[PDB]
């Protein structure tokens, strides 16, 4: 019943860089993996990257592998998301969700969301 | 030559004794309704004008069909190349028994097999040998003694038509005979047998040619001899090429097949094989599949060949203590659980979430290993939802785990006649712990008054209480080393998966493909999509994927249904008769041929739903029936229209 509310940026310029933020209020799993989700104007949405719950391991995905890097703290309890060199395609409306390890692939903590474009 | 091939080759698809049900089965079965072909034979010349037909690719199997006598037909030859290359399976029949020798045999373009007369052999008939030339590499030489061209004997001999169908599936060359009189004036019979099994000598050399053997009494290759009765003959031999299709086989009391259904053909046999009946009733029934028949099943399931050190986080020097486990994170592996039951049998291997067996098929992303150990009276306080000491103050684990927790007894290290003190766990606790939480504190616990500022005095003690195990306890209180495993499902590409092996990736054809546990049946086309969906909002109560990616290249592939467009069957009960209805939905009378792919189907289908009468639904385009402009009665809900059917005549 935890509600993500995101911030961080909603505008930036061709080739640069500001960081995210998605805090969590009443977050008192912390095995819950959390994870990024971006849905582009036309297709659909897509996945960034994810943190894994049990431990302390960080997935990216192929298109945003050596350019975005995300960082975890449960002593604030929030989550970053970094946006280094964003060129031409981090055109986007990020949200930030959670889902359990154990189970199915589906979310169970939408957020609201937040957007980042640039051009 | 070409014939009309009635329905008659179906088999028995496995061995297992059934009896009173219908099991669906997916192997290389003979369509029915096809086009087999009626060669005939001739004699008189040996070099060139030996037969009509010459020989005939292997594909998957042949229905071999003939009703000559006088044991003309003795033999069937089977090899890749037949010459020099690999072996050649040579059924020769003979007067008592047959030789089915796998051997190397250098088959020569007319082979013929010259009558011998019965007299007292060497128990074979070795005497008269042309078919093949030479023999060196011998291979199973299966030597069973009942005939194989004939069983039994009788007035309607003359008609019985003795079949065989042959298949080698990947190690077992399957036979099937059914030796069965023909009524009175008829070369196919009208019937529904079956062919019971027979010998399956193992082999594994691939066949892709046949040829009929058959037998002359006296050769002198002269025109003369050619069609005489004496020093002469001829003979038929029906051939029918097996493809992959879907067949429903009814099983009666005394475990023999019954009446089946070819379900890959006129559209009343898709609806014999989505309700699993043979009597359907009036109704507008859906079917899915069995039209397009897929050939080739893709696995493509790993990436890499290093196996697992699960033996690592098995088997350890020791184990710390309950308060601290230690998490050693797996990653890029292969998921081999054999090596789980063949070391050290456990006491309980309690796999929740998942099945406990089968784990060797499903794939996931990251393995965690939790390594720690504790008393044989709480062996099962580890498990989701169970409560107790360890599980309350101690490790723990979430209601939905999709683990295996596993444990064994270790008596035999971790229990000293001393006393092994270096295992504690905690109990004085204020509130309770997390899943997956390391309580490493060490400070002192007080709660019933004023704490005592860290001196563990009077009602002050260290939460970390030495339960040492002796090996003068009983079972209860040995120590038991148990390991946590759990098993993540993430958004990300897997990196520990089974020992499926791989295949290779056909594309734009139909295949039965599973990358990584992704079953899924439909033509794999190349796409122009950036990254791979990931459908999560609507959660996809109704709807499948579209789209996969393959594990062994980062290649975005399409998943598109073979055979489909919504093909509703309407018939008015298999009582009344066979006059099928065929409605498509949502096509406009045009596309409804390069919708469902009217180019590789049945000929009983390419005839029955092409353009001939059709109408313009709302729906779709109804095509089967005629759009008469009268009145009728309430009908098989089509979704518009109570025209013509097999109603009122």
């Amino acid at each position: 019943e935890v509600q993500l509310v995101e911030s961080g940026g909603g505008l930036v310029q061709p080739g640069g860089s500001l960081r995210l933020s998605c805090a969590a209020s009443d977050f008192y799993f912390d095995y819950y993996e959390m994870s990024w989700v971006r849905q582009a104007p036309g297709q659909g949405l897509e996945w960034v990257s994810t943190i894994s719950g049990l431990g302390g391991a960080t997935y990216y995905a192929d298109s945003v592998k050596g350019r975005f890097t995300i960082s975890r703290d449960n002593s604030k309890n929030t989550l970053y998301l970094q946006m280094n060199s964003l060129r031409a395609e981090d055109t986007a409306l990020y949200y930030c969700a959670t889902r359990s390890p154990f189970g199915d692939y589906a979310f169970s903590y939408w957020g609201q969301g937040t957007l980042v474009t640039v051009s | 030559s070409y014939t009309n091939s009635f329905t008659r080759g179906v088999y028995y698809p496995d061995k297992v004794f059934r009896s009173s049900v219908l099991h669906s089965t997916q192997d290389l079965f003979l369509p029915f309704f096809s086009n087999v072909t009626w060669f005939h034979a001739i004699s008189g010349t040996n070099g060139t004008k030996r037969f009509d037909n010459p020989v005939l690719p292997f594909n998957d199997g042949v229905y071999f069909a003939s009703t000559e006598k006088s044991n003309i037909i003795r033999g069937w030859i089977f090899g890749t190349t037949l010459d020099s290359k690999t072996q050649s399976l040579l059924i020769v029949n003979n007067a008592t028994n047959v030789v089915i020798k796998v051997c190397e045999f250098q088959f020569c373009n007319d082979p013929f097999l010259d009558v011998y007369y019965h007299k007292n052999n060497k128990s074979w008939m070795e005497s008269e040998f042309r078919v093949y030339s030479s023999a060196n590499n011998c291979t199973f030489e299966y030597v069973s003694q009942p005939f194989l061209m004939d069983l039994e004997g009788k007035q309607g001999n003359f008609k019985n038509l003795r079949e065989f169908v042959f298949k080698n599936i990947d190690g077992y060359f399957k036979i099937y005979s059914k030796h069965t009189p023909i009524n009175l004036g008829r070369d196919l019979p009208q019937g529904f047998s079956a062919l019971e099994p027979l010998v399956d000598l193992p082999i594994g050399i691939n066949i892709t040619r046949f040829q009929t053997l058959l037998a002359l009494h006296r050769s002198y290759l002269t025109p003369g001899d050619s069609s005489s009765g004496w020093t002469a003959g001829a003979a038929a031999y029906y051939v029918g090429y097996l493809q992959p299709r879907t067949f429903l086989l009814k099983y009666n009391e005394n475990g023999t097949i019954t009446d089946a259904v070819d379900c890959a053909l006129d559209p009343l046999s898709e609806t014999k094989c989505t309700l699993k009946s043979f009597t359907v009733e009036k109704g507008i029934y859906q079917t899915s599949n069995f039209r397009v028949q897929p050939t080739e099943s893709i696995v493509r399931f790993p990436n890499i060949t290093n196996l697992c050190p699960f033996d690592e986080v098995f088997n350890a020097t020791t184990f710390a203590s309950v308060y601290a486990w230690n998490r050693k994170r797996i990653s890029n592996c292969v998921a081999d659980y054999s090596v789980l039951y063949n070391f050290a049998p456990f006491f309980a291997f309690k796999c929740y979430g998942v099945s406990p067996t089968k784990l060797n098929d499903l794939c996931f992303t990251n393995v965690y290993a939790d390594s720690f150990v504790i008393r044989g009276n709480e062996v099962s306080q580890i498990a989701p939802g169970q409560t107790g000491n360890i599980a309350d103050y101690n490790y723990k684990l979430p209601d939905d785990f999709t683990g295996c927790v596993i444990a064994w007894n270790s008596n035999k290290l971790d229990s000293t006649v001393g006393g092994n003190y270096n295992y504690r766990y905690r109990l004085f606790r204020k509130s309770k712990l997390k899943p997956f939480e390391r309580d490493i504190s060490t400070e002192i616990y007080q709660a019933g008054n004023k704490p005592c500022n860290g001196v563990a005095g009077v009602n002050c003690y260290f939460p970390l209480q030495s339960y040492g195990f002796r090996p003068t306890y009983g079972v209860g209180h040995q120590p038991y080393r148990v390991v946590v495993l759990s098993f993540e499902l993430l958004h990300a590409p897997a990196t520990v998966c089974g020992p499926k092996k791989s295949t290779n990736l056909v594309k734009n054809k139909c295949v039965n493909f599973n990358f990584n546990g992704l079953t899924g049946t439909g033509v794999l086309t190349e796409s122009n999509k950036k990254f791979l969906p990931f459908q999560q909002f609507g959660r996809d109560i109704a709807d499948t994927t579209d789209a996969v990616r393959d594990p062994q290249t980062l290649e975005i592939l399409d998943i598109t249904p073979c055979s489909f467009g919504g093909v509703s069957v309407i018939t008015p009960g298999t009582n009344t008769s066979n006059q099928v209805a065929v409605l498509y939905q949502g096509v406009n009378c045009t596309e409804v041929p390069v919708a469902i792919h009217a180019d590789q189907l049945t000929p009983t289908w390419r005839v029955y739903s092409t353009g001939s009468n059709v109408f313009q639904t709302r729906a779709g385009c109804l095509i089967g029936a005629e759009y008469v402009n009268n009145s009728y009665e309430c009908d098989i809900p089509i979704g518009a229209g109570i025209c013509a059917s097999y109603q009122t005549q």
